[PDB]
């Protein structure tokens, strides 16, 4: 998080805390060309394209 | 049933009842289901170790 700029951080049934710290089974990672311009469309309860 | 909902003590003679009472008793009412816990925890701030 430090290397990039945070722009949007939102999170379903989990803190930013607890999955930043909470050990977990295997943490599996996406990551996509997602500007900023949509973010009305990425989010966890959204209907979105 | 020992580990969250009812133990006895190894330190003295404890005894052991299981009854029923078929029909004759009407003083005692009879609930409405058996309810026992299985899982009793504490959840700290560590957020899931449990």
């Amino acid at each position: 998080l430090s290397l990039f700029s945070v722009n949007d951080f939102t999170c379903s049934q989990i803190s930013p805390a607890a999955i930043a710290s909470n050990c977990y089974s295997s943490l599996i990672l996406d990551y996509f060309s997602y500007p900023l311009s949509m973010k009305s469309d990425l989010s966890v309860s959204s209907a979105g394209p | 049933i020992s580990q969250f909902n009812y133990k006895q003590s190894f330190s003295n003679p404890t005894c052991l009842i299981l009854a029923t009472v078929p029909h004759n008793l009407t003083t005692i009412t009879k609930p409405l289901k058996y309810s026992y816990i299985n899982k009793c925890s504490r959840l700290l701030s560590d957020d899931r170790t449990e």
